[PDB]
């Protein structure tokens, strides 16, 4: 193909292991919001890397926004250890990515109404509920969404391989109703 | 006959039971109870149209006697009644106050006041594939 | 096992058809040119209302339901209605019936067609079993056999309209179209027939803006926006150029989008006016003065 997705968002979960006072939490940390009335956790952004990481009285958080697995395990350090400098023994554990997201441009235009009914077995297209096309690839198991604009969103990857493998078995077929 | 009872017995069978209204009276406990109300529905002037049809399509438009025999179609045409919907309430005995509908195709009897082919001449019947 | 069969016999060819005859009977073969039993059996007389049954829904039987005038039902009509009304609790009697009866009512007040708005009716006693992802809220999969059931002719629909109508457009709608899909894609000219007939318009205005969308779709001058879109703009140069002209509020109104929405496909057709009509086209108003917009 001769492209490379890139990856845009990666998401984590990590166990502090040890209970935690959302609103002690909220308190002491810079950037943090606790509003348990609509979400039991406290949300918590740092700049480097640039994340949102969503902490939990139970000692466990979700770190968002990462765009590379050093900045998801980096990031959910730094966090980990202001919960410490708060005065918690939280500790790094149970560090895993659940879902990495990547995007691309293949440049050329597409006929999504050609691939849907080609791959209907695949693909929900309804530009009624939403613009793009919901691929549903099998192997690797990847949700694309494609755009007639020739921009490619995939997601559901654990591994940043599976979204390399995904956009290169869609290719062909991207290809095949370029409009042209 | 016919014409008798489009032109006078429709609107009294319209208005003889005509309107029905349904109260609501609370069990006077507390708020939100010890509210008494009375809902009416009205049935005003009856409307009847020249015969029509409502095509697959949506679209409605004037239906001639040769194309209701010849498309196993009914010569009807449509009945159109005036509603109001008034409320009234009450709390824990003084009542205060708080269009057009369609309700059905009645079919035209040929020749009658409602028909297109009353006012209709000798030639005017031919071309509409009528025999006079 | 169950073996059939008119082999000739003497004969076998395995095999051919043998006549139904018109008046002997029998099915002689045109080969070995023998009997075969008497027949006997006219298909063609069957039960009429002068006992036949037609059930979509399991099988029907009837109770009670007394009103020969020899003996008053009186106080054996509450005897038998009140008896019966018992019985209908025994294994969940509920829930299918009820299903098909708030059916018709809800069809009915629309008008809906008969042929096959009862044909939706049945896809959704087939959707009420399954267990697949329902949510079922009930009013959502009723959408579904609203839209299936309009599906006979644009009869009320136009679907979006009646999906503009009383309560729930959106989301859990949203879950009903899938439901459906699990189609053909919908397009231009699909929802021509219905907005138009409900925009009140003459077949003159519909046949153009049934034109212009597809050239405008040929001409790919709308790239992604949604077929209602371009349909509800198209419809807009279409009935402006004639005599009959509705607003983009009254377009958009039926075709259930935003006269924003309408604007914005408009105005990306319009550019190419002139290519996308007709040819015979009339025109009150004549391309040069069409509204820019």
């Amino acid at each position: 193909s001769g492209i490379v997705p890139t990856l845009q968002n990666i998401v984590a979960t990590v166990t502090l292991g040890c209970r935690l006072d959302l609103k002690t939490v909220a308190l002491h940390a810079r950037n943090a919001e606790y509003n348990p009335k609509r979400f039991a956790a406290v949300i918590m952004r740092i700049r480097e890397p640039k994340t949102t990481a969503l902490i939990f009285a139970s000692g466990k958080m979700v770190v968002t926004g990462a765009k590379s697995e050093d900045d998801s395990k980096l990031a959910s350090r730094k966090y980990a250890r202001i919960i410490q400098k708060i005065g918690f023994a939280a500790k790094f554990t149970d560090f895993k990515i659940q879902n990495i997201v990547g995007s691309c441009d293949v440049k050329f235009p597409i006929r999504l109404e050609g691939l849907a009914f080609s791959h209907g077995t695949f693909s929900s297209y309804e530009p009624e509920l939403f613009p793009g096309l919901i691929y549903r690839m099998v192997k690797p198991k990847i949700v694309l969404l494609i755009f007639v604009s020739g921009k490619i969103v995939l997601t559901g990857a654990k591994q940043r391989e599976e979204i390399y493998q995904a956009f290169e078995a869609i290719y062909p077929v991207l290809s095949e109703f370029r409009k042209m | 006959s016919f014409n008798q009872f489009v032109d006078y017995t429709l609107q009294d069978i319209i208005c003889e039971d005509s309107t029905l209204i349904l109260e609501q009276l609370a069990q006077h406990t507390t708020e939100s109870d010890n509210i008494s109300r009375k809902y009416e529905i009205s049935f005003g002037k009856i409307y009847v149209t020249k015969p029509m049809v409502n095509e697959s399509d949506g679209v409605t438009h004037a239906l001639y006697p040769q194309e209701a025999r010849l498309r196993n179609l009914t010569y009807s045409s449509g009945l159109f009644v005036d509603v109001k919907k008034r409320t009234y309430e009450a709390i824990d005995e003084l009542k205060y106050e708080l269009g057009k509908v369609f309700i059905g195709r009645l079919p035209i009897m040929l020749r009658s006041k409602n028909c297109y082919l009353s006012e209709a001449t000798e030639s005017d019947l031919y071309k509409l594939k009528e025999c006079p | 096992n169950l073996n059939i069969v008119l082999t000739c016999p003497e004969c076998k060819v395995y095999p051919p058809k043998i006549v139904e005859r018109f008046s002997e009977g029998d099915v002689v073969c045109a080969l070995c040119g023998l009997v075969l039993s008497d027949k006997l059996v006219d298909t063609r007389s069957e039960w009429r209302t002068f006992e036949a049954s037609n059930p979509l829904l399991d099988g029907n039987n009837l109770s009670t339901r007394i009103g020969k005038g020899e003996t008053t039902d009186m106080r054996f009509t509450k005897e038998l209605n009140k008896a019966q009304g018992k019985n209908v609790m025994d294994k969940k009697d509920n829930e299918v019936q009820a299903a098909f009866a708030k059916i018709t009512m809800l069809c009915d007040a629309a008008e809906l067609p008969k042929i096959v708005k009862d044909c939706a009716k049945e896809a959704y006693k087939l959707c009420h079993d399954e267990k697949t992802l329902k949510g079922k809220s009930m009013e959502s999969i009723m959408a579904a056999s609203i839209l299936i059931g309009c599906r006979r002719a644009e009869v009320a629909r136009t679907f979006k309209e009646i999906q503009s109508l009383i309560h729930v457009k959106t989301k859990e709608f949203g879950k009903t179209l899938n439901i459906m899909k699990n189609g053909f894609l919908k397009i231009d000219t699909d929802n021509m027939s219905r907005f138009c007939s409900h925009l009140g318009l003459p077949m003159q205005v519909t046949t153009s803006a049934e034109y212009t969308a597809k050239k405008c779709k040929e001409i790919k001058e709308i790239a992604g926006k949604s077929p209602i879109t371009i349909a509800v703009v198209s419809i807009y140069l279409n009935i402006l150029l004639f005599q009959i002209p509705i607003t983009a509020a009254k377009v958009g109104q039926t075709l259930q989008v935003t006269e924003g929405t309408i604007k914005s496909g408009y105005k990306i057709l319009y550019e190419h006016r002139d290519k996308l009509v007709d040819p015979q086209l009339i025109a009150n108003g004549v391309v040069s003065l069409d509204n820019l917009p």
